[PDB]
């Protein structure tokens, strides 16, 4: 074989000091970060060739980086284009990458990784091929193997080496299955790195110092990984060990429990590669890993997840939906109206980002409970070692609870989070409109009420705008920004920049009842209720939701959404249609909503819905549900139930695009994933159409054929919009 | 068209798992002891006419590895032409060996065959051999592997079998097995296990608990040992059986089969083979059938296997006098009875594995022999024997008293 | 009286033991790949008519434990009613599965059965399952256990086969296998092994050494690895064969079978089953026979098994066109040829396990399929397939081209 791809700029600087230690400093001149592209493979191939050729004069190797980060990921642009006919080329490429690292790993001399910044994916895999890892304990540095988040797996030896280091169970659960990212101190605890230094200037000196000490203290074992020694024992045992074999059958079942049966192939591939690799020698394990990697890259799910979680996320974070030309504006003091769970979480993420927050409610005790929401989160973070006492005190000190409107003096950014009622929001805003700063943002956490109508309650409608968060705010990353008819671009840019500042992902929506997320998620829950009214078993409906990939089944979600709210939405939808001169046709779900309301089972808040509730806990489906709707009389295939929910949201997403509610498919995909809970394996409700894979085929045309099949069997609402036809 | 007949069917007593009498006995010795008993019953039998020895064994490793059937032929002094083959179709291995022996007789290419099984679960625990369906993640994930006890609980949940229903069947199993032992039904076919000095090791099914009460069974906890105690398996089962909200865990150590040691042997031959050797046929193998059902619920194979063997023999349920279904779990028996509308008085009339134990590779040959004796004792005509099998398989056999 | 016919017979290439191409392939995958090929050849085959899948496997542990045949049925998407059973009759397991399938077809209780074997010796080494004949001292002592290579050397000593005689046969095996491969004889039945991406893993029998010379074979050392290198085994063999003074150790790695990985599959059914499915019969199973000889010399079972199957079919040696005997050791083939006076040109005409390897549980089904192809290629009538078996057993099968 060869260290080269076949038989490109230079990205690696070579330096051999008088003591014989070679420093390989990675510095790709074409980008701001070192990536596993064609130039790296060629540069590393030449460097490894030179290490072998000069092996008599080389005593150690230090792998360092000249960039802000160590090494970040591979080349997604190339991987996303890999077709099934390209599986051989993909296999050969990762085999070549790992041949380079395996040679580096078996040089007979110690190799140290000097990790100065982030080392993610292929970057960590490089450091794992070394015998010792030193990391600079600097902020913003992250270590991990997040390949699974793109539908891939660590195909540069990450699976094989972490399993050799930690065993099957620990490597899978803690490193590989969720692509967990680790801070340098967190990475040293689990053994991902071996020692830390305070500054990046100490790294390469500490790497050479460790090499010098290693040659003196451990001459026979210098440069030999634990799994390359005679008598190596895998932590936790091999699959043949009786201890591991007793629990090994529960690893795929625990996986199915966490994934809920969703069709996401990457975690299954990682576990298979991990266990199959633990049964054979290292070099055989590595080649098995390459075959599973090739299986994922050429598959459709990886193409969905690369498009959504790499390209679409990048285009959004680059400001694709931000008004062009407008500059930045600092936020001096944020004011939150309403100390409920939404406003309390909004105050938390704002203060955590460094902003001063005034948290106002109609009761000082209520406003204090709101700040207590942040207190409990910080106590949890302090107990897990995820923050310091000094940093935590500064966060909470930035939250000032109050019940007096006069305390909103100096606020230049208002975020209202009260009950979804127009007359209420009008009086709430009118109380502080003259107290806050003149050019203050007047933001409203509204789920469906059009922003244009809410803006009339304030004088400066140009500064009124929808800022829609998602519960729990501290863990949900989407902010849905809705422009009213009179919302200015300057206001949109200021909220856009605020969203990035608090670490969230913005999408920009034009004013329309239901906006994007509430409207689309409504078609999801309404489709489930229609199945319940048709006589489908409630348990099958919940399974169809979880196996489709949604984070919560739809009947459970309906109880949380409150059926009274769903009834008011249907009333407002009907009013809007017939006020425009049209004829309203009710969704089949509305009769189900009305029946449950009539029975007094209107959701979790009332204490009874599709589920029963006791001690603040959900305690199974209501047994009277089956008699109320004749459950079991309709038994459609589970895949039809899954497709009904997925297609309903995908069709509704396309309508939002056709109407101008959304301006980019990137916003449609990320908005659906992060806000609507659309299954990540689809890449988003718009990517679902172009990426659809079913019995009818693949692509948009197959999506349309399956949509027409669902239409003939379940109703004309599944007929595709005109924009999807030839 | 060469009919296969059963000439002898014997078994050892079943020794318990904890402080069991058979734990000191090599599983090879269990088989050789039954061979010695057959030789003791027919000393002038020309053993050169025996062409094969077919033993079921579910964990063929260690003491049970390396083709234990051939080891038994050589250790017992049987002729070197007598073959020896081990097979594994999980819990049905003992009956599969009998069926395979009968089919070899029908082919005309074998005239006289020994069939049976052996399983020393106290020495070779269940799962000692491994396997991809459980231990290979890609195979486990795709097949949706679920431990058998959870399939048994899912059956009880789907069919509405309560905890008192399965505990009522377990009580009947203890009572029927005690009445069979005290009545002498087992005296002729249970061969006491002795040491090399002729000293008694075990002469009875020591797993039985004849003093079991309905109150005592109610106090037992649901199964919380082995793979069932691990996580995720309930979720996997309900992902396939998506109309079931929650699994009712009704099975315990008191309404499930016991872990035991034991062996069984059956002599099968043609009419000309038996007439040449002065053997009297006890029963005729009418028909065999292999089928299966969903592998996730796993334990519903007996129903399609039974329907197939009845159609093959041109018979109905009413034509069968005795039904024998291995008592791996109480709900499996209640499900089988509900599926085919089997009267209670036809089903496992001498008790089953809940009382006496389930020595995996041997059980199928034990309950086959149990039905040969009970047909002769009642002077009844036909018996149907079947067992639930891992992976969702099913095997059923019809015998007719001769 | 229901004739059993062979409709398909295929196999994987055999991957070598050291740096082998198949070492990364799970043995379950080897079987599933052959199932996919059968489905690829008959896509409209109603798989619900397949009632069983019977796989021989000599070391059914780890990757090969837990009834791998049932795992293959479920992993390949075959119907849940298709059964699945593993058997072990040592090196003959693959042919035993075929014979058992044919006898199930003759019984009239099974209509369409898949039979074969699988053995990944690079992943599951020989002896991984243990066994009492070797590991139990009382059984080992009484049976006078001797490794097979010493029995092979004893045969050469008793029959006067010199080191040059066995090396001459090994050279012919390499040459015949090379001519068969280069002639395209194996193109239709050796199914290349591919990964989940369709990328080639192995498409040829990589254990072959077509450049073998008589001089190169003479330089090899007698077998000095494994149990044969241990002490006392020569003395044990000569205590039974007391008229032999000294054993001539003539067998080496170059005149013995190779350690390899591989699988094989055969589809067997009745005439009505094939006609219902549009299948064309390739051969008919005429007769099977199980016999055996002394277990100490171990490897002389093929002769009495062959005589028995010939008498059963009413045939003689002259009535057989092709003889196929597994090449576990060169002297075993020379002994079999000397016993029955077999012409060279009838014996292992396409080479054997010395060139291509001996994947224990699969070999019997591989060489069976090899004879189905060669009978059709030569337009010949009858073939006899047999293998030597540990413990002194023997199995032989006669097929007739249809």
């Amino acid at each position: 074989s060869s260290h080269h791809h076949h038989h490109p700029d230079n990205t690696i600087q070579w330096d051999k000091d008088a003591d014989g230690i070679v420093t390989l400093t990675m510095d790709d001149p074409s980008g701001s970060t070192n990536v596993m592209n064609e130039a790296y493979i060629e540069s590393m191939g030449k460097a490894v060739d030179r290490l072998v050729a000069e092996k008599d004069s080389i005593t150690g190797v230090v792998v360092a980086s000249a960039k802000k980060t160590f090494f970040a990921g591979g080349d997604v642009k190339t991987m996303i284009q890999a077709r099934p006919e390209d599986a051989g080329d993909v296999f050969n490429t990762v085999e070549t990458i790992k041949r380079q690292l395996r040679t580096l790993e078996t040089l007979g001399k110690p190799v140290v990784a000097a990790i100065n910044g982030a080392a993610l994916g292929g970057g960590l895999e490089i450091a794992l091929a070394c015998h010792h890892r030193i990391a600079a304990d600097v902020k913003g540095s992250q270590l991990g193997l997040p390949e699974v988040t793109l539908g891939l797996l660590p195909g540069g030896g990450g699976v094989t080496r972490t399993v050799r280091m930690f065993g099957i169970q620990n490597a899978f659960v803690s490193v590989l299955a969720q692509g967990t990212r680790f801070k340098p101190a967190k990475a040293k605890e689990i053994g991902l790195v071996d020692e830390l230094v305070a500054t990046v200037e100490e790294l390469v000196p500490a790497a050479k110092a460790w090499i010098k000490e290693e040659l003196k203290a451990n001459p026979d074992g210098a440069g030999v990984q634990p799994w390359d020694k005679k008598g190596y024992k895998m932590p936790g045992g091999t699959p043949s060990s009786p201890g591991l074999a007793a629990i090994l059958p529960s690893f795929p079942s625990n996986l199915r429990k966490q994934l809920k049966g969703a069709p996401m192939p990457a975690p299954r591939a990682i576990l298979a590669a991990a266990v199959e690799g633990a049964q054979v020698d290292f070099d055989t394990a590595s080649r098995i890993e390459s075959r599973y990697f090739a299986s994922l890259v050429t598959g459709q799910v990886a193409k969905n997840m690369m498009q959504a979680f790499f390209f679409d996320l990048q285009a959004i974070n680059a400001g694709g939906s931000r008004p062009e030309g407008i500059g930045k504006t600092p936020i001096k003091r944020i004011g939150v109206l309403g100390a409920g769970m939404m406003g309390a979480g909004i105050a938390y993420v704002s203060a955590k980002a460094g902003y001063e927050v005034v948290l106002k409610d109609v009761s000082l005790e209520a406003a204090a409970k709101g700040k207590g929401y942040s207190e409990k989160l910080e106590a949890k973070a302090l107990e897990r070692g995820r923050t310091t006492q000094e940093r935590s005190d500064a966060l909470l000190a930035r939250i000032t609870p109050t019940a007096d409107a006069a305390d909103f003096k100096g606020v230049d950014f208002v975020i209202e989070a009260v009950f979804e009622n127009q007359e209420l929001k009008h009086k709430v805003f009118g109380e502080i409109e003259d107290i806050v700063e003149p050019n203050a943002i007047l933001g409203s956490n509204t789920s469906t009420l059009p922003i244009t109508g809410l803006a009339t309650g304030v004088k400066r409608q140009e500064d009124f705008i929808g800022i829609h968060f998602f519960s729990p705010v501290d863990k949900m990353p989407l902010v849905e920004i809705i422009k009213g008819e009179k919302t200015s671009d300057e206001a949109l840019a200021r909220v856009f920049d605020y969203t990035l500042a608090i670490g969230k992902t913005p999408i920009v929506v034009n004013d329309s009842r239901g906006f994007f997320t509430s409207r689309v998620i409504g078609t999801f829950v309404n489709e489930a209720l229609a199945m319940l009214g048709e006589g489908v078993e409630p348990a099958s409906i919940e399974q169809a939701g979880s196996q489709a990939g949604y984070p919560a089944p739809p009947l459970q979600l309906s109880d949380e959404l409150n059926l009274e709210l769903m009834h008011k939405i249907a009333v407002a939808t009907r009013k809007g249609v017939e006020d425009a001169g049209g004829t309203y046709q009710p969704h089949p779900a509305e009769a189900v909503v009305e029946k449950m309301i009539e029975l007094g089972r209107s959701g979790r808040l009332k204490g009874a819905g599709f589920y029963e509730y006791a001690d603040g806990k959900r305690s199974g489906l209501w047994p009277g549900l089956r008699e109320t709707f004749k459950s079991g009389s309709s038994q459609p295939p589970l895949q039809d139930m899954i497709d009904r929910m997925l297609f309903a949201e995908a069709l509704e997403t396309q309508k939002c695009l056709d109407e101008g509610v959304l301006t980019s498919t990137a916003d449609a995909n990320i908005g659906s994933i992060m806000g609507i809970g659309f299954p990540p394996w689809t890449g988003g409700s718009a990517q679902f159409i172009v990426g659809y894979s079913g019995p009818a085929g693949t692509g948009k045309a197959a999506f349309v054929a399956r949509a027409r099949e669902l239409a003939a069997a379940y109703g004309d609402r599944f007929l595709p919009p005109e924009s999807l036809l030839s | 068209s060469e009919e296969a007949f059963i000439y002898e069917a014997i078994r050892t007593p079943r020794g318990k798992q904890k402080n069991g009498s058979l734990h000191e006995v090599k599983p090879l010795s269990l088989v050789v002891g039954l061979i010695d008993e057959l030789r003791k019953r027919h000393p002038d039998l020309d053993e050169n006419l025996i062409s094969d020895v077919i033993l079921g064994c579910v964990s063929p490793v260690g003491d049970q590895g390396g083709d234990i059937a051939r080891a038994a032929v050589l250790a017992s002094g049987m002729p070197v032409t007598s073959g020896g083959v081990q097979l594994n179709r999980f819990c049905a291995s003992g009956l599969e060996a009998v069926n395979t022996a009968a089919q070899k007789v029908r082919s005309g290419w074998d005239d006289l065959v020994l069939a049976g099984g052996v399983e020393s679960m106290s020495r070779v625990p269940m799962g000692s051999d491994g396997g991809a369906m459980g231990l290979d993640p890609a195979t486990n994930y795709d097949v949706m592997f679920v431990p058998q006890s959870i399939g048994a609980d899912l059956i009880a949940t789907i069919e509405g079998f309560s905890r008192e229903d399965v505990d009522a069947y377990a009580l009947r199993s203890q009572q029927k097995a005690a009445e069979a032992w005290s009545g002498g039904y087992f005296a002729k076919s249970v061969v006491p296990v002795r040491d090399q000095n002729g000293l008694l090791i075990l002469d009875h099914d020591e797993h039985m608990r004849p003093d079991t009460t309905k109150e005592g069974l109610a106090k037992l906890k649901p199964a919380f040992e082995g793979l069932a105690a691990l996580g995720g398996f309930d979720d996997v089962a309900l992902q396939k059986y998506h109309w079931v909200e929650k699994i009712n865990h009704v099975h315990t150590g008191g309404n499930s089969s016991g872990i035991v040691d034991g062996a069984a042997l059956v002599m099968i031959g043609s009419a000309a083979a038996g007439k040449l050797q002065g053997l009297t046929p006890r029963a005729r193998i009418v028909a065999t059938a292999t089928s299966g059902a969903d592998p996730v619920i796993m334990l519903t194979g007996p129903t399609p296997a039974t329907r197939k063997v009845l159609d093959r023999a041109g018979l109905t349920v009413d034509d069968i006098d005795l039904f024998e279904l291995n008592e791996a779990f109480a709900s499996v028996v209640l499900k089988f009875q509900k599926d085919l509308n089997i009267p209670d008085e036809k089903l496992n009339v001498n008790g089953g594995a809940i009382a006496m134990g389930h020595p995996l590779g041997a059980t199928g040959a034990m309950i086959l022999g149990t039905m040969v004796d009970e047909l002769e004792r009642r002077n009844a005509r036909r018996a149907l024997i079947t067992l639930c099998i891992g992976g969702g398989m099913g095997v059923a056999t019809i015998i007719e008293r001769v």
